């Protein structure tokens, strides 16, 4: 599922600016 | 037509409101703009309690009012290695100049041989971020509400030509009434015309942000279709394992939405989610009517929302003042105020 693949990216915490 | 002759009255006068509302709040706005404040306190004013985040935010106590804090704390040295002056400076000139009532208050601002502070009013109920994740989703009435919160912000903000640039869950508190404050406003910039700096955050980022062409205020309502799509869905529209994919996925523009989306959900997210700025709601010449005119915000009453008077979906657990419950713990690092003063010139504005 996509939530499945959010999990799986890695970017589910607290995201930085670039 | 969709509106009959009272329904069309009415609108027409709430709209002309608004303008005549954003033309007294730029004058105000451009009157402290052009006459700052500065150096309203000192340190030893303050008692440090806690770090609330990360230079450094920290719950600081009034020792002679006893009131609560957030003071931001910036180490002259550290701003200068990240070419990061003008946007400290600038952050700070915004916040004292600025006026809404969803937006973080200074209530103090000074600096010593180190450091600069900027004082805050304490906002205790966390970051939106930490609820979002906490519970998953938003229920889609609980999403607009914070969402016009937004939208009137981005009103505002446009209207004194302010292009906001960092909206995300992260950047977004709740207060005690259970209402929305914006506090970042580092990457903000004040232009009227087209801009091209690259900055924000990748999952944020609009197209045309991410490639080379300049951009304008409408990067803030592209901004906003992600926010309304996270709160909703509890993930963002695009996402990848690295920032390098994501900005592929929105060049492309190809968004997908949950089933449990409405129909009106996913029409205003299309209408924001747009690549081509010819169409993107919020860059057209209806301006942001079209966005609260939109059949998702049918409900949705724009003067109530301001005048804080709707019941908020969400209040924060508040086990009294100085309660920081709502926020992760950090490490505490000693501030230190060296002998000798450091970058005097650069932060004179200060
Ligand atoms: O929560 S903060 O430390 C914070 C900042 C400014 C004012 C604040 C007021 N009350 C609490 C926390 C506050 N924060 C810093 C990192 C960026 N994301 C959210 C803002």
């Amino acid at each position: 599922t996509t939530y499945a693949d959010f999990i799986a990216s890695g970017r589910t915490g607290r995201r930085n600016a670039i | 037509g969709h509106m009959g002759n009272a329904a069309a009255a009415k609108k027409g006068s709430e709209q002309e409101s608004v303008k005549e509302f954003l033309a007294k709040a730029k004058e105000e706005f451009l009157k402290k703009w052009e006459s700052p404040s500065q150096n309203t306190a000192q340190l030893d004013h303050f008692d440090r309690i806690k770090t609330l985040g990360t230079g450094r935010v920290m719950l600081v106590k009034h020792k002679e009012t006893g009131n609560h804090y957030a003071m931001k704390i910036l180490d002259k040295q550290k701003v200068v290695k990240l070419k990061q002056i003008e946007h400290t400076l600038n952050e700070k000139r915004i916040l004292q100049a600025v006026n809404f009532p969803f937006l973080v208050k200074l209530e103090f601002s000074f600096k010593d041989n180190s450091n600069l502070y900027m004082v805050m009013e304490y906002v205790p109920g966390g970051e939106m971020f930490s609820h979002l994740r906490r519970i998953g989703r938003f229920s889609e009435p609980h999403a607009r509400f914070y969402a016009a919160q937004i939208v009137l912000t981005f009103e505002y903000l446009h209207s004194l030509d302010l292009i906001y640039r960092d909206l995300k869950p992260e950047n977004l508190l709740i207060d005690q009434q259970g209402y929305i404050q914006v506090t970042d406003f580092g990457f903000a910039k004040r232009v009227k015309g087209r801009t091209w700096t690259l900055c924000g955050t990748p999952e944020y980022l609009a197209p045309e942000i991410i490639l080379s062409k300049g951009y304008n205020k409408a990067v803030d309502w592209w901004a906003l279709g992600v926010l309304i799509y996270e709160m909703a869905a509890g993930y963002p529209p695009f996402f990848a394992d690295q920032p390098i994919q994501i900005y592929e996925k929105i060049v492309s523009g190809k968004v997908r939405f949950p089933s449990h989306f409405s129909s009106d959900l996913k029409d205003l997210l299309r209408n924001l989610l747009q690549v081509d700025l010819t169409k993107r709601f919020g860059n057209l010449k209806n301006g942001v009517n079209d966005i609260k005119n939109h059949k998702w915000f049918a409900t949705t009453d724009w003067i109530a929302i301001y005048q804080r008077k709707v019941e908020a979906p969400f209040i924060p657990k508040f086990k009294g003042p100085g309660d920081t419950s709502n926020f992760d713990d950090y490490e505490e690092e000693e501030i230190r105020v060296s002998i000798n003063e450091k970058c005097g010139k650069e932060f004179t504005e200060f």
